[PDB]
């Protein structure tokens, strides 16, 4: 029911240390991203938060 | 559940 955060990261595409991520896959790995923090609740991992920085792009009209 | 993940509770 808490969403099974445990399930395989796609950079070791193993098990073991994955938190779980609301703005993407399901379960991803701090470790291979190097995380030394844990955040509880949604955290964006620095791969939606370096694109959330970099916002939109392109210009909108 | 169980350790899965690191919880030193930075607070
Ligand atoms: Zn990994
Ligand atoms: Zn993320």
């Amino acid at each position: 029911q808490d969403g099974r955060n445990d399930f395989y990261c796609w950079v070791c595409h193993r098990e073991g240390q994955v938190l779980c991520c609301e703005l993407c896959p399901r379960v991803y790995h701090a470790k291979c991203l190097r995380l030394t923090s844990e955040p509880e609740g949604d955290w964006f991992c620095p791969e939606c938060e370096k694109i959330t920085v970099a916002e939109c792009i392109e210009t909108q009209s | 559940s169980t350790g899965r993940v690191k919880k030193p509770h930075r607070y």
